[PDB]
């Protein structure tokens, strides 16, 4: 597909009072990889991370103009971004171009501002927000992720055991996966501290 | 107008010494379905021209509209001035081209009789803006089935006179009630002079059906 | 996606399923598919999700902003009319399939939209892909003039038989009713099916990943 | 169709163009030119729709020439590289879409050299060998095979010299002659032009 | 016009052990956005030790399993003896290519044992190409129900887990796990299960349930 | 165009227009709609012309072919049968508006009809051809049950008579057909 | 999917990845695509998986068909040819194979390559698939005839490690087959894994 | 779908079928396909459901703002000529079945039509829909001139009936309505 | 069959302790026009099995023929053994399969119905072959809309009567007269036993419409 | 596609073709051959759809040495080159065309020499000189200034010297090394391979 031109995986999984966000490393053409360095999982503001998979311009499009609005927005006022307003914000950005549509996938991942309250969310390439509890997913990648975080995921766990699993997760669906390898990145951040761990994955 | 949904038929016109004669019917079919069954197909300008059509109705009422208010604009001029039908035949091949120019066409096929100051007129506007003056106009069909009718008779003798013209229109029309799907045997004759513009009343034809006793 | 809606003998019985999909995969499990619009009229969508979220926001601000600036309870009849000259303005192309119902002055009001812009005024209407069989239920076993929990069973018989039908929804099927005085909203109103036990723990040990390399950067 | 080279080095960028501007049968132009000096010390090369080349040439050079003499100083390679992916993505939604394939080629003060990799879907990059075309594949086999990052500038022109007898053995079509840059903390120098007599 | 396919979905999952091979599959017959009915079991009972699965379009899959049971007793009305597996698997490849320009929509497992009566699943693709695997899932749920199995059949992607041959009734709480966890997310999946266990001694049946949605 | 066939108590009632057309231009002006099988056993046809014709030619010939080897008056379920057989076993390139009408000894007056699937039913009035919606919008509001000849003649001249009227490719001459026990009588209204 | 093959000095070095996916998405890592014909065969499975089986097993048939006709072994060139002729009369019909043959002659080693579109070609080295010019690349860099074992050896097992680390289309374990004067010959059989460990420094 | 109107000396009489259908499924069981736009003004209308509900709505619009600044009642034609101006100004894309009648104190009962072309014509009586081929075959046969109210009504009643019977799309429940100098008298029948 | 000319509708057909029931309306509907309102949908097949189908009519009937021609001949060998209902399902598989094969379909939906040997038995038959067994069959608009209530019953008892079973087919049909564009109030009733095969007469509904006295 | 001249004398034919079996990307065979020998005095030549090709030059070939164990002697060159043209004019017209692009060179005793010239559409042709493929675009050209009927050998050696030299001068392709026939009244002989480093 068109979302299948560059590939793309986001994970990102809900925890005890941390939140863990996760993507791939590979950029290239259709088959013809070129880098394994892409960023993908951008800072937007402290304990606050986005997740974008699909084309790579919109991604970097995307990820500049949602700097760029929400910069503005906490110039304009002094405190720090909710992740509901981060929500409304990137469905109405997705939004206004509704019949010319950016191909991307956004993932949102972020904690609390006043308390330590974990928060997962994902869009779809109009704006449909949807927050679950458990894990969202997004890239080309979809069904693998799918059976393996409903297989491995618990409601209470801490950062070791979070960790844990995202990682085999990660490793398991993308080396099931084509398009879409060579290389995983994970952040894990909580109120404490951002940890951030690369895996030694399958370079085939 | 892409697709036209109520066309017309027909439409036939001929000059004689002195006037021209219009008749065409009052069909408003849909496809194959004769759904109008009464209609007006020919609308009498002032004193001098006379406008008959084919093709999509809606827009003959536009056309209706437009040359009503422009010709009760001349007359409120006061001027004493009126259209020539050549000037109502230019500005009506302007008005189609101009329009088609637009990829909109209208959907029609206008014939446009006229009398005035001595001198006979009878004007063609197809949609393409295909515009030309002639002794004797046929449309649709009638242009395949009774053109072949008035050139015989005008090149067996150019002129002719009101009743000669009159009948043979009448004959005309009853070849077009034999053999056309889309006609009706309900028509109206008009006829302009130096006198004025008459619209006769909803006339018929009288057929033979002795072939039918033939195996 | 399957909502429908129904009149009482005082108010609007609304009903939803909450299963989002995308495409072939059950892609959530709860989803509010009944919407805010006001103090008395609520909405429920189906088809397109973002389309109908993003209508049913602007139509509740201008209604939010009419009520404020008139003084007064709003009327259900003018979202009728602005939802379809909006849905009528975008020729079409915008995938909203709404119910629409609140509770006026005059009483109890249930509409159906169609996203062309076809509007109804029906005492009971369904809505969405398993629509039918919710259809079934109320053209089986509707009276006038019902009770109040006479017609939540009924709606939540219907849902739940568009549930056994095909794209259904896990969930715990929404409720919700406007009466002339009280405002009621049941998200986890019936659970039918529990999730089974797991079988085994598979669960990963601290260590089972090789880590290339690790960061640490501190907060406030 | 054709490819142009791009190596980094340790402090130095080794980008090698070739010399054809042929149309669909014959070689039109056999001593052609890709390579568009922006500043002192950044390059950039452009393959594509040879009526867009120009464009690009006009635009990007000349708007960076216009930033040069307003400011006072020399843009980053990082900057103008964004500089050139944004307006690539802007330029792509709308009648009339662009499509070349870029690699920008810089060196700076404190960041030292730098490679960029674009695409005709507008896409930043920061490589350390990129590809294009045909010559694409049959230079990344090689060239990924013999990559060190702590390698010398006479081992990177040999490496090209030895990619290129691979890309003269095994190919569909000519590419008689490439020309070489290399960058430093100089500048643009330009080195002997390398042609190949093939038997 | 008329399409000559349809998508009726189904799962198969099979696993082979030291000297079993399991194999499921649930009883769901759908059609789009329909249910036609709850009780279609994949799972055919061909010898003994042969137990094979079809999914996808479902008239195939019918078409298929009687022209496999005929051709069985074609072989053992002929050779006095009955097939292996492998030479099933052999017959039913020349099979899907006998029918190339015109192919069966069926994705095929053949679970069963070896004539060293060890297990053996035999894979298999719509156009007629098979090979010797440990576990496969086919239909609609396989990418659901791929990655997990090579967590824990394969041990892979693992580090410092250690290989202990896989038991039965550990397997046994493997595919419930995996079958409730895919029911939870796949449309095209649930109702019941039906599990079909090849041991030396025979065919062994069990049904347990699942979501009612 | 229009087709139309009615029994009751003594035969059956028949009718058609002629009217053959080809686009908008009528090709012939007056046309025998309905064709002499048997002696007894009338079909009227419409959709295309020379498919009706040849089917019809076949049916006379097995019909005829099989009539002598009875040595027996036919059946006119006999005749519906084969039309049902030629329309049906090769259709897929065909547009036949067969309604098959006539008397029997054995039977009464029968009125089947065939259209364009390939189907057969019994029938005591039937419709057929593209401008026969009309006079089917009222045919079963004018019709009684247990009708005289008269009346059918009168009821089938309503009819196809503002069907004639009506329909744009329907007109010309109405033709009509009475068969009974007693005989034949062919007759053609006008005007 | 990349295979390659060349032959030298002694014998032929055959060798092959393992991943067949089924569009974006990998349905096995250990397809085993060197079809072994004969003892002294090698078909592989380039494009298609079923289309290379079928007729590779037909064409084993065939060989020994002949063989048990004249009391000795055929030659490679007569395989080629008749898998070219059983393949050219499908024409157009939709088959995609790209296969390659080897195996040892009277003439002693032979290499042949046969096509869907009936390309029966001989040469020195040939590498099929969708990362085959990484392959090409890699091995044209490392090929000369009088090369030695260990030193061809790891040629191919360099230049299949190459390819899958480009293209996404090819991984899996790394067979490697060594065709001898009197048989063919397994070497190994290594995971991508494990020579990333081991050539990546 | 199946929409009638005649008028008699007194006024005129309107009369529809309801069943809004999608596809084979019927949406809507019962529909009120009359709209009043002035007191003594209906409308009916057929083909697509919201572009005729819009059409209404500006037309309710101009006609009751053009009538109060008359300060007199309007004309049936004026909302004649309102509809066809915006009929044939969008008829690239509108599917509109209008029919506009009502009683007038100048002209007594009109009945104007608008099909999907935009043309309007003064009528007796009208058909509309595409169930309406039918009882349009009969309406022709069964219309006598100078009916009384009676008679206007079990004539609709009869129309309806057998247009609601025949069609696919048509049926439901038959709605009515009664304009004339004195009052609107609708009322909802079946039989 | 490519293009289906006249098709049926809807079909309904549900077990009970010691019989099948099955019923469908007698409608002939083509395009739109409901032109073949008194046709009969249900054949009796000779003491068992009963069938109902749907789709285009003349396959019916040609089916009809086949399986009329196939009972009579084994009822003429004379041994005392006839067909299952099973069997027939099995042969009506194997030849609409045979049909779909050769890409030319059968546009069909069949129902078999038969009691024998102290077991009931429902089949189905689609166009492509796909065929089952259940305890409750609905076709083409059936299975979205009367299924509902079939798997809401047979959940909440497994078992039923005649006389239940004739109840609920009752106001199945009733509701699939409400919202049908393709239905007709007038349906026969078939049903089968050990006391053999019985068909009863064209029945009809009773409707409600008091709803539409509300706005 | 790829390249073969038919250039005759007074008394011998010089053909050459290529040595190219490349295949849409890489050029997979570097030492193909495209001659056939027919007999002891004609030759033959294919391009077009490579495994059409080879079917052609298996039928032709071993029904021209039938012939020849037949009779007991050798075909003239006509009576071939007609026995080809037929066989493509009966191949044509039917569900399995083949679509070649030949030409035959023969030499007889009482004719002398004589060249041949088909087409996909299976026409004959007796040319002083013919091609096929973009090279016969430039190289009938480039011969055709430079023609003379009483040419010797050598001249004509070094024409297709020069002409080889404009071909590898603007053409995309890449065509490295061409093997050369000549007829004679001995038979086919063998010149050297021709190949030209280009720098």
């Amino acid at each position: 597909s068109i979302m299948s031109y560059n590939g793309g995986a986001v994970m990102a999984m809900k925890g005890k009072n941390c939140v863990a966000i996760a993507a791939d490393r590979r950029f290239g053409i259709q088959a013809q990889m070129v880098t394994t360095d892409f960023q993908k999982i951008f800072p937007m503001g402290d304990r606050l991370y986005i997740g974008l998979a699909g084309l790579a311009t919109d991604v970097q499009t995307v990820a500049q103009r949602l700097k760029f609005r929400l910069n503005l927005y906490e110039l304009k006022e002094g405190r720090q971004i909710k992740p509901y307003t981060l929500m409304s914000m990137v469905a109405n950005l997705l939004y206004e171009k509704r019949f010319g549509p950016y191909y991307t996938e956004p993932v949102i991942a972020g904690l609390d501002p006043k308390t330590f309250k974990p928060f997962i969310c994902s869009l779809d390439l109009i704006g449909c927000p949807m927050v679950t509890d458990d894990f969202v997913v997004s890239g080309t990648c979809a069904e693998q992720m799918y059976g393996m975080c409903e297989s491995l995921w618990e409601p209470n766990m801490d950062p070791d055991h979070l960790f844990e699993t995202i990682s085999q997760a990660m490793l398991n669906a993308v080396d099931r996966d084509a398009v879409s390898g060579m290389g995983v990145i994970v952040h894990i951040i909580e109120k404490d501290k951002i940890t951030t761990r690369t895996l030694k994955a399958r370079m085939d | 107008t892409q697709n036209p949904m109520v066309t017309g038929t027909s439409v036939l016109g001929v000059k004689f010494e002195g006037g021209v004669v219009i008749a065409a019917d009052m069909l408003g079919s849909y496809g194959s379905l004769a759904r109008f069954r009464n209609i007006s197909r020919i609308m009498r300008v002032n004193n001098s021209t006379m406008l008959g059509a084919s093709g999509d109705y809606a827009d003959f009422q536009y056309l209706k509209q437009v040359l009503g208010q422009m010709v009760i604009d001349e007359e409120l001029l006061g001027d004493g001035h009126s259209y020539s039908p050549r000037a109502i035949h230019s500005w009506l091949t302007r008005a189609m081209y101009s329009r088609r120019s637009k990829m909109n066409p209208l959907w029609n096929t206008m014939v446009i009789g006229g009398y005035a100051d001595g001198e006979s007129f009878l004007g063609y506007v197809d949609m393409l803006g295909v515009a030309y003056e002639a002794p004797s106009l046929a449309t649709g069909y009638g242009a395949y089935l009774a053109q072949p009718l008035l050139r015989e008779v005008l090149e067996k003798q150019p002129v002719l006179s009101q009743t000669e013209a009159r009948d043979l229109v009448e004959r005309c029309m009853r070849v077009l009630y034999y053999r056309d799907a889309r006609s009706y045997n309900r028509f109206q004759i008009a006829t302009v002079t130096e006198k004025g513009v008459e619209i006769e009343g909803p006339l018929s034809t009288e057929t033979n059906w002795d072939i039918a006793h033939m195996i | 996606t399957t909502i429908a809606g129904v009149v009482y003998k005082d108010g609007i019985v609304l009903g939803a399923d909450t299963r989002a999909t995308e495409g072939m995969v059950v892609a959530d499990k709860n989803c509010s598919k009944i919407h805010f619009i006001s103090p008395n009229i609520y909405c429920c969508g189906a088809g397109t999700a973002a389309d109908t979220d993003m209508t049913t926001q602007l139509i509740s601000s201008n209604l939010e902003l009419h009520s404020l600036s008139t003084g007064r309870l709003p009327r259900v009849v003018t979202a009728n009319r602005m939802l379809k000259q909006m849905l009528f303005r975008y020729q079409g192309y915008i995938g909203a399939a709404l119910v629409l119902g609140g509770v006026d002055v005059t009483g109890p009001h249930l509409y159906s939209i169609y996203p062309h812009g076809s509007t109804d005024k029906l005492p009971y209407v369904t809505m969405g892909s398993g629509s039918l069989a919710a259809m079934a239920v109320f053209e089986d076993k509707f009276r006038p003039d019902m009770e109040e929990e006479e017609a939540k069973n009924l709606v939540s018989e219907a849902i739940a038989a568009g549930i056994f039908n095909d794209l259904g929804s896990g969930s715990n099927i929404d409720l919700c009713v406007i009466s002339k005085n009280k405002l009621d909203f049941l998200r986890p109103y019936t659970v039918p099916n529990k999730k089974g036990t797991r079988l085994g723990r598979y669960r990963c040990e601290k260590g089972t990943t090789a880590v290339l390399t690790e960061k640490i950067t501190p907060l406030e | 169709m054709e490819y142009l080279i791009g190596i980094q080095g340790p402090d130095y960028v080794l980008v090698a163009s070739d010399r054809v501007a042929a149309s669909n049968i014959v070689q039109m132009k056999d001593d052609h030119d890709k390579m568009f000096k922006m500043s002192e010390k950044i390059l950039l090369l452009c393959v594509g729709e040879a009526g867009d080349t120009v464009q690009f040439a006009e635009y990007i050079q000349k708007n960076v020439q216009l930033y040069k003499m307003r400011n006072g100083y020399e843009l980053s390679p990082t900057a103008a590289a964004n500089f050139t992916r944004r307006n690539l993505a802007d330029c792509l939604r709308s009648r009339t879409p662009y499509h070349v394939n870029l690699l920008l080629a810089g060196y700076d003060e404190h960041e030292g050299p730098a490679l960029y990799y674009m695409d005709y879907l507008a896409a930043l990059a920061k490589a350390p060998f990129a590809a294009h075309g045909y010559g694409a594949f049959l230079t990344l086999s090689i060239l990924d095979r013999y990559y060190t990052p702590t390698i010398s500038r006479e081992r990177a022109v040999e490496l090209l010299r030895k990619c290129l007898e691979e890309l003269q053995k095994r190919f569909i079509l000519n590419l008689p002659t490439f020309s070489v840059r290399i960058i430093d903390k100089n500048g643009i120098h330009d080195l002997d032009n390398i042609s190949f007599p093939k038997q | 016009r008329f399409s000559p396919y349809v998508f009726n979905g189904g799962t198969i999952l099979a696993i082979a052990g030291e000297d079993f091979a399991i194999v499921a599959s649930d009883t769901r017959l759908s059609e789009g956005f329909s249910i036609h009915t709850r009780d279609s079991p994949k799972c055919y009972k061909l010898t003994d030790k042969t137990v094979i699965g079809c999914s996808g379009f479902h008239g195939d899959c019918l078409t298929l399993t009687k022209i496999i049971e005929a051709r069985l007793k074609m072989y053992k009305h002929s050779n006095n003896k009955a097939m292996t597996t492998g030479a099933i698997a052999a017959m039913l490849s020349t099979i899907l290519y006998s029918r190339r320009f015109f192919p069966y929509y069926v994705y095929n497992i053949i679970g069963g044992l070896d004539e060293e009566g060890k297990g053996a699943v035999y894979s298999f693709d719509p156009v007629g190409s098979y090979q010797r695997d440990s576990f496969k899932a086919g239909g609609s749920a396989s990418a659901m129900l791929q990655p997990l199995l090579d967590n824990q059949v394969g041990f892979k992607n693992m580090q410092n887990v250690e290989h202990v041959p896989l038991s039965l009734d550990r397997a046994m709480r493997l595919v419930k796990d995996v079958f409730i966890s895919a029911a939870e997310r796949d449309v095209y999946t649930g109702d019941a299960l039906r599990i079909c266990i090849v041991t030396k001694e025979g065919i062994r049946e069990e049904t347990v349930s699942l979501r009612k949605d | 165009t229009t087709i139309m066939a009615v029994q009751f108590d003594g035969g059956v009632v028949l009718g058609a227009d002629s009217r053959t057309t080809t686009g908008s231009y009528i090709a012939n002006r007056v046309t025998d709609k309905l064709t002499p099988i048997h002696d007894r056993i009338f079909c009227c046809r419409s959709g295309s012309a020379a498919d009706t014709q040849a089917v019809a030619d076949a049916v006379t010939y097995q019909l005829g072919f099989h009539s002598i080897e009875l040595n027996e008056p036919p059946l006119v379920h006999t005749a519906a049968s084969l039309f049902k057989e030629m329309c049906y076993r090769y259709r897929e390139d065909l547009m036949a508006g067969i309604i098959i009408a006539g008397w029997d000894p054995q039977e009464g007056g029968q009125v089947y009809s065939v259209p364009m699937g390939g189907m057969m039913v019994r029938q005591s009035f039937a419709i057929g051809g593209s401008g026969s919606s009309y006079i089917y919008g009222y045919v079963d509001a004018t019709y009684r049950e247990g009708m005289t000849k008269e009346e059918c003649l009168q009821f089938t001249a309503n009819a196809l008579a503002l069907a004639m009227e009506r329909d744009g490719s329907s007109g010309g001459v109405i033709r009509l057909a009475a068969i009974a026990e007693s005989g034949v009588e062919r007759q053609v209204l006008l005007g | 999917t990349t295979t390659l093959a060349f032959k030298f000095r002694h014998g032929v070095i055959v060798a092959a990845d393992s991943r067949a996916t089924a569009g974006a998405y990998i349905a096995s890592q250990t397809v085993k695509k060197v079809i072994e014909i004969n003892p002294y065969l090698l078909g592989t499975m380039a494009g298609g998986a079923a289309d290379c089986s079928f007729w590779e097993r037909l064409l084993a048939r065939q060989c020994r068909i002949y063989e048990l006709r004249n009391k000795e072994r055929i030659s490679v060139a007569a395989a080629s040819k008749l898998l070219a002729n059983m393949v050219y009369q499908y024409k157009g019909m939709g088959l995609s194979m790209g296969t390659m043959i080897c195996g040892w002659d009277k003439r002693g080693p032979g290499l042949y390559y046969v096509d869907s579109e009936g390309n029966r070609i001989s040469g020195a080295t040939f590498s099929v698939g969708s990362g085959s010019v990484y392959a090409y690349g890699v091995m044209d860099r490392g090929y000369s005839y009088d090369l030695e074992v260990e030193q061809a050896y790891d040629l191919a097992r360099r230049a299949i490690y190459q390819a899958t680390y480009r293209d996404a289309y090819s991984g899996g374990a790394v067979n490697l087959y060594h065709v001898r004067e009197d048989g063919w010959i397994r070497v190994s059989s290594d995971n991508v894994a494990d020579l990333h460990e081991k050539y990546s420094g």
